[PDB]
């Protein structure tokens, strides 16, 4: 009785996978540089609190 | 003779393997029935999130 829902789930899963595969490289480059600036923010937490 | 040869070829030494097959099938089916409400919830509610 819940097979149309299964078809909907599989179709949505394929579409979402394609969307994420398209959007992943920008997100991962941003995550690399965000890791760099996050390391910088971590090394100076006291400076940020005083600020 | 032909049928017995075919049965020997198909069931040569599959004793343990067929036993494992049947035991696995029964265990999986029983556990699946025992956990059918989570499967129903996954199937009927994963659509909205993925579609969004």
């Amino acid at each position: 009785p819940r097979m149309p829902q299964i078809r909907r789930d599989i179709t949505g899963l394929a579409n979402l996978g394609e969307v994420y595969a398209d959007a992943s490289p920008d997100l991962f480059d941003g995550l690399d540089n965000a890791v760099t600036t996050a390391r910088t923010l971590n090394e100076q937490r006291g400076n940020l609190d005083q600020a | 003779g032909t049928l017995l040869d075919e049965a020997a070829t198909a069931f040569g030494g599959l004793g343990p393997s067929l036993q494992r097959l049947v035991d696995s099938t029964q265990a999986i089916a029983g556990d699946f029935r025992a956990n059918i409400d989570p499967v129903n919830d996954i199937i009927e509610n994963s659509g909205p999130i993925i579609d969004s």
